[PDB]
């Protein structure tokens, strides 16, 4: 219909993949997951 | 901290070298100590750091007459540990006479693994209650780090001579070693002959090789009770702080052992502690109940579930105590072991003081009262006149365990402040 939300959705998918791989790019290749438990692992007494 | 093992006795030195190579497949090393390729975790609470990443475990063997060093010699854990820390009777008197002469090399071999060690924290004991070597040296061993060494820990994993009344020499002795242990251990954990025989008969088709399963067993127990300190967790990890937890009342200081595997070949948390509480999951042998219990629970295992399962046993009344404090059920978890060879990976523990354990302790009260009034079975051995010469010494030990039954009774009761 009339809107500019017709526009966005060949769009939105590539936009929401970017964030995904940003997402995925901390996790697998900055290794944020492990950047948790290793602040766990002192300031919680974890060690 | 760290802990070294004084095995003594035949089947003490037996699940001593089953403790071993169970250490042995238990870490990634090698039969001569190298570490693997499989194999940063600790490697510290029974393995000195040796020189080629040689986790040469610390430990002392002693015993009378060798028996099991032979086959000690004859395998591939000659070439793990012994750089020189092996050492070479059928009574409680003639074992405490021997070991009265040959006290200072065996207090050297004490003070030399002392030395070895890099953190004394205490001396961890491997032992069965008449052995036959082990009885009588094993508590004048008791007496002698006592007197020597109070500021550290005395740990005692133990079987004691249970069969249903076979041997008509055993609970002298037993009770002595346990007026012993009393007095000059600080920490017993007790298991039974009736209990593992009727256990691995349950869980097994045997009935005459006894020894060799209750080596299994006992070995399984006690890396499970070590397992937080071998492997790193994050609570108490030193041995004062987890015992610290699991003794409520300063005499009773017997604990129950459960374990929720009777053979290792899904489940929650609730159902184990369920398993966990009722005593013919447990390895031990009137208005009985626990004063303080602690569980430790290591696999596959869910936090929230660690929460949802305290929540429910201690309010469904399965956790039974009336204590003269608020002592109470105590939640604990551990990290399974990376590289076990064993499958599924879920085991639960625990450590817990019962007031049941006196019924128990109340039979050997029985019996040494039974053979002292029918007078065939004292035997009127000549060592047992040289260790005491109006046997009051055996009286003495009653009235100890008289005492700790009575205290049982009251740590049943809301006051402590009045025990028989």
């Amino acid at each position: 219909v009339l809107m500019k939300r017709s526009i966005t959705a060949p769009l939105a998918a590539h936009i929401s993949l970017v964030n995904k791989a940003a997402v995925d790019y901390f996790f697998v290749e900055l290794h944020l997951e492990a950047h948790y438990e290793a602040l766990r692992h002192f300031l919680l007494m974890e060690d | 901290r760290e802990i070294i093992t004084l095995q003594l006795g035949q089947c003490g030195n037996q699940i001593g070298f089953e403790f071993w190579k169970q250490l042995c497949a238990e870490h990634g090393i090698s039969p001569e100590g190298i570490v693997e390729e499989f194999a940063t975790d600790r490697k510290d609470v029974f393995f000195y750091q040796a020189d080629d990443e040689h986790y040469i475990p610390r430990a002392v063997l002693l015993d009378l007459e060798p028996r099991v060093i032979h086959s000690i010699l004859n395998s591939p854990y000659a070439k793990l540990y012994n750089p020189e820390n092996i050492y070479l009777g059928n009574n409680w008197a003639s074992g405490f006479s021997q070991g009265e002469k040959i006290h200072e090399d065996i207090f050297d071999i004490i003070d030399r693994e002392a030395d070895g060690s890099d953190s004394l924290e205490g001396f961890v004991l491997c032992h069965s209650i008449a052995g036959g070597t082990g009885s009588g040296l094993g508590s004048y061993l008791l007496e002698r780090l006592n007197d020597r060494y109070p500021k550290k820990l005395v740990q005692t994993y133990s079987v004691f001579p249970n069969q249903d009344e076979d041997v008509v020499v055993q609970p002298y002795n037993s009770l002595l070693t346990l007026k012993r242990l009393t007095q000059n251990a600080d920490c017993v954990v007790v298991l039974d002959n009736t209990a593992l025989n009727r256990i691995a008969t349950d869980r097994l088709h045997i009935q005459n090789p006894s020894f060799s399963q209750i080596n299994q067993l006992v070995s399984t127990i006690m890396s499970a009770s070590t397992t937080t300190l071998r492997y790193p967790g994050y609570m108490n990890n030193d041995l004062i702080g987890l015992i610290a937890s699991l003794i409520p009342t300063p005499r009773l200081h017997f604990l129950m052992t459960g374990y929720t595997p009777l053979t290792t070949d899904k489940t929650t948390v609730l159902d184990v502690m369920r398993r966990l509480l009722q005593p013919k999951n447990v390895m031990v042998s009137t208005n009985h109940c626990y004063i303080a219990i602690l569980n430790i629970i290591q696999g596959e295992v869910d936090p929230t579930q660690v929460h949802k399962s305290l929540q429910r046993i201690r309010e469904r009344k399965l956790a039974n105590f009336i204590p003269w404090g608020p002592a109470s059920i105590q939640v604990a978890l551990s990290r399974k072991s990376p590289y076990l060879p064993s499958a599924h990976r879920v085991s639960g523990l625990m450590m817990a003081n019962h007031t049941s354990i006196s019924s128990l302790f109340e039979r050997t009260c029985r019996q040494y009262d039974k053979l002292r009034k029918r007078e065939a079975f004292l035997e009127q051995f000549r060592k047992e006149d040289m260790f005491k010469d109006n046997f009051d010494e055996m009286d003495t030990s009653r009235e100890i365990v008289q005492q700790l039954i009575d205290e049982y009774h009251a740590a049943t009761r809301p006051d402590y402040i009045s025990w028989g």
